[PDB]
C-alpha cells in the first residue's frame, strides 16, 4: 500500500528515481495500490525528522517507512525506534546512522535494521 | 550563593510533562534551541502516571551527547550507554538490588 | 613490537568505522568484518525495502483484509486510546523476496545478512577479500598473503616455503573433514593445486591434510628452529628429475 | 571548551566537549549531600545506595 521512501543527499539522487520503483515492486499488483511516496532530507535534527515522519503520516496515510541516511549518527537509529513505537509504523533503516546496528528495542516498536 | 567567588552564573528553565511522547520529544526540542541547555533533568514518574519513559528526553539530549541526569527512573533500560548515550541516574537500577 | 608480519588483528565494524577515513597507526593487513558493502547500491537497498514491506502486505491480505491500519494523526494520545490490533510485525519474520531470503529475527536483525570480510593492504586502502554467502565464507585467498604492517623496517624471513611429495610412509595425505573443514590434531594443513581438468591451465588450491614420518620432523624442526611454513605437495612430478638441462 | 548549539538549526553535529562532560560528571565525588554520598558507577547509575 502507500510506502514512504526517505533519503537524505546520499548519491543525491532525485525523489524521481525512487518513485521509478513501482513497476519492479510488486509487478503481479497484489493490493493494487502500490504507490510509493518518496521525500528528500537536508539534516538530521530530531525535531525535523519527527516533522517529517508524522506529517507524512498525515499525508496520504503512508503504511511504512524506507529510512536511509548519509551521517555516521547512530543516535538517529534510535530517534527511528522510538517513533515506531508512537506511530505503529514499521521503519526499515538503509544506510548510515539507520543502518547501525541496535542493541534492545521495545516490544512495541516494530523497527528493522539491515 | 555557595560556590566560590566566580563570576559565573547558573540559569535555569523548565518545561512541562505531557501525555505525548512525540510533543514531549517535540517540546524538548524546541526548548535545546531556546535555552542552548548544558543538562536536562528528568524526575516526574506519577505526574504523568503511566510508563513516565524519560526515553524522549534521553534520546534528544543523547542526539547532541548533552547529558542527562534522570532522579526518579531505576529501570535498565537506562544502564547500556549503547542505547542511551548520554545518561546519568542518581537512583540505582532495580538489577542492583540482586547485589542486596 | 606485537604487529609484525606474523601478527594478524581482527576487529568487527564498530573499529573499521568509516571506511574511507583510514587513521594513522593502523597495521596493514588489518582484517576487519563490515556490511558497508559498494557492491550494495542505495538503489538496491530501497527495491529491497520496498519488496519487503510488499511481501508482509501480500501476508496480511493472505489472513485478513483489515489491512490499512493507520493511526489517526501525529498528536492527541490522552484522546486516543491504543489500536494494535494486528500489524505486520508477526508476518515478515519469515519471508523470501526476489528469489533471496530476507528473512528477519525477533531482535531486528537480519537472518542472511551480507557481511563483507576486508583488509587494510599496503598502499593504506580497504579491500574486499571475503563475502558471506548463504551460512558460510568465500574466500578470494585460498592461502592468507602476508602484507607490510609497519611499512618501516622487518621483513619477513622466518616464513618458509615448503615443497613435498607424496609417499606412503612419509608423507600421508587426507581429505579436509567434511563435518569440521579443518585437520585433525595429528595433520597439518597442506595444499596442492588441482587442475579443472586436461586441456584448461585453471585450477584450485584443495586444502589437503598432511601428516606422516617426515611431516612430525618438518613440525619438530619448526619447532626447534622457530619458524613458520605454508606446505604444499608438489605437482610437476617426482622427487626430481633432469630433462634437456632443467 | 565549546558550547551545545540549537536543536533545529542546520545542527546535525554534537557537542564536542559533551563526552568531555559526561566524563567530567562521571568523575564528580562528593561526601554530602540531601540524598547522601553520590558518586556515579562505570555505567553512570548511582553506587552504595542504602
Ligand atoms: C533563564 O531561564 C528562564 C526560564 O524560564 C528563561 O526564561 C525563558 O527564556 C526563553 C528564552 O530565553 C523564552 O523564550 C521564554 O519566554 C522565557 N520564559 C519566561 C517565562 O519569560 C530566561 O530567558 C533565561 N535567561 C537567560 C537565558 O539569560
Ligand atoms: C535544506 O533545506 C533547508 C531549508 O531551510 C536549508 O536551510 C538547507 O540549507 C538545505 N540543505 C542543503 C541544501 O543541503
Ligand atoms: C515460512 O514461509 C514459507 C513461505 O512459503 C512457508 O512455506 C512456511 O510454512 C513458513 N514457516 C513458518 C510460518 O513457520
Ligand atoms: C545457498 O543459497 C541458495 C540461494 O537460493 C540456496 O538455494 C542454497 O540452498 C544455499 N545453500 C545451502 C547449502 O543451503
Ligand atoms: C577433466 O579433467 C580430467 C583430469 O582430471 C581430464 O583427464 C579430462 O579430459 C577432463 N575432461 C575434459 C577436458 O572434458
Ligand atoms: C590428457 O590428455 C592426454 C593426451 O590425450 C592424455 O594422454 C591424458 O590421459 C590426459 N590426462 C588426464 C587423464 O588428465
Amino acid at each position: 500500500l502507500n510506502i514512504a521512501v526517505l533519503l537524505g543527499h546520499s548519491h543525491d539522487v532525485t525523489e524521481r528515481e525512487l518513485r521509478n520503483l513501482w513497476g519492479p515492486e510488486q509487478a503481479t499488483g497484489l493490493p493494487l495500490d502500490v504507490n510509493v511516496v518518496a521525500l528528500l532530507m537536508n539534516r538530521t535534527d530530531p525535531k525535523s525528522l519527527i516533522t517529517h515522519v508524522c506529517d507524512l503520516m498525515s499525508g496520504a496515510r503512508i503504511h511504512g517507512l524506507v529510512f536511509g541516511d548519509d551521517t555516521d549518527q547512530e543516535a538517529v537509529a534510535q530517534m527511528l525506534d522510538f517513533i515506531s513505537s508512537q506511530t505503529f509504523i514499521p521503519i526499515l533503516g538503509i544506510h548510515g546512522g539507520a543502518s547501525m546496528i541496535m542493541a534492545d528495542k521495545d516490544p512495541t516498536s516494530t523497527f528493522f535494521q539491515f | 550563593k555557595r560556590h566560590g567567588s566566580w563570576k559565573i552564573q547558573l540559569n535555569a528553565t523548565s518545561v512541562t510533562h505531557k501525555p505525548n511522547a512525540i510533543q514531549m520529544a517535540l517540546s524538548v526540542c524546541e526548548d535545546l534551541i531556546s535555552s542552548q541547555v548544558y543538562a536536562i533533568l528528568v524526575s516526574h514518574p506519577p505526574t504523568p502516571n503511566d510508563h513516565f519513559t524519560p526515553t524522549p528526553v534521553s534520546y534528544t539530549a543523547g542526539f547532541y551527547r548533552i547529558p542527562v541526569l534522570g532522579l526518579t527512573t531505576r529501570m535498565s533500560i537506562y544502564s547500556d550507554k549503547s542505547i542511551h548515550l548520554s545518561f546519568l541516574r542518581t537512583v540505582p537500577p532495580y538489577s542492583h538490588q540482586s547485589s542486596v | 613490537g606485537l604487529t609484525g608480519y606474523d601478527f594478524f588483528w581482527i576487529v568487527p565494524s564498530l573499529v573499521s568505522g568509516n571506511t574511507e577515513l583510514i587513521p594513522k597507526e593502523f597495521p596493514s593487513g588489518l582484517i576487519s568484518v563490515s556490511y558497508d558493502d559498494w557492491d550494495y547500491s542505495l538503489e538496491a537497498r530501497v527495491r529491497d525495502g520496498l519488496g519487503i514491506l510488499t511481501t508482509a502486505a501480500s501476508s496480511m491480505l493472505e489472513k485478513f483484509s483489515y489491512i490499512p491500519e493507520a493511526k489517526a494523526s501525529c498528536y492527541g494520545q490522552a484522546e486516543k486510546p491504543e489500536t494494535p490490533l494486528h500489524t505486520l510485525h508477526q508476518f515478515m519474520v519469515n519471508v523470501t523476496w526476489d528469489g533471496k531470503d530476507l528473512s528477519f529475527t525477533e531482535e531486528g536483525y537480519q537472518v542472511h545478512p551480507r557481511l563483507v570480510v576486508i583488509v587494510l593492504n599496503k598502499d593504506r586502502e580497504w579491500e574486499k577479500v571475503g563475502k558471506w554467502e548463504n551460512q558460510t565464507l568465500s574466500l578470494r585467498h585460498a592461502v592468507w598473503p602476508r602484507y607490510k604492517s609497519f611499512s618501516d623496517c622487518e621483513p619477513d624471513d622466518n616464513h618458509l616455503s615448503i615443497v613435498t611429495l607424496e609417499e606412503a610412509p612419509f608423507v600421508i595425505v587426507e581429505d579436509i573433514d567434511p563435518l569440521t573443514e579443518t585437520c585433525v590434531r595429528n595433520t597439518v594443513p597442506c595444499r596442492k593445486f588441482v587442475k579443472i581438468n586436461n586441456s584448461t591451465n585453471e585450477g584450485m588450491n584443495v586444502k589437503k591434510c598432511c601428516k606422516g614420518f617426515c611431516i612430525d620432523i618438518l613440525k619438530k624442526l619448526s619447532r626447534t628452529v622457530k619458524f613458520t611454513y605454508d606446505l604444499y605437495l608438489v605437482t610437476n612430478g617426482k622427487h626430481g628429475k633432469k630433462v634437456n638441462n632443467v | 571548551i565549546t558550547d551545545p548549539p540549537r536543536g533545529c538549526v542546520g545542527n546535525t553535529n554534537i557537542w564536542k566537549t559533551g563526552p568531555l562532560f559526561k566524563r567530567v560528571l562521571m568523575s564528580s565525588k562528593y561526601a554530602d549531600g540531601v540524598t547522601g554520598r553520590v558518586e556515579f558507577n562505570e555505567d553512570g547509575d548511582r553506587k552504595f545506595a542504602n
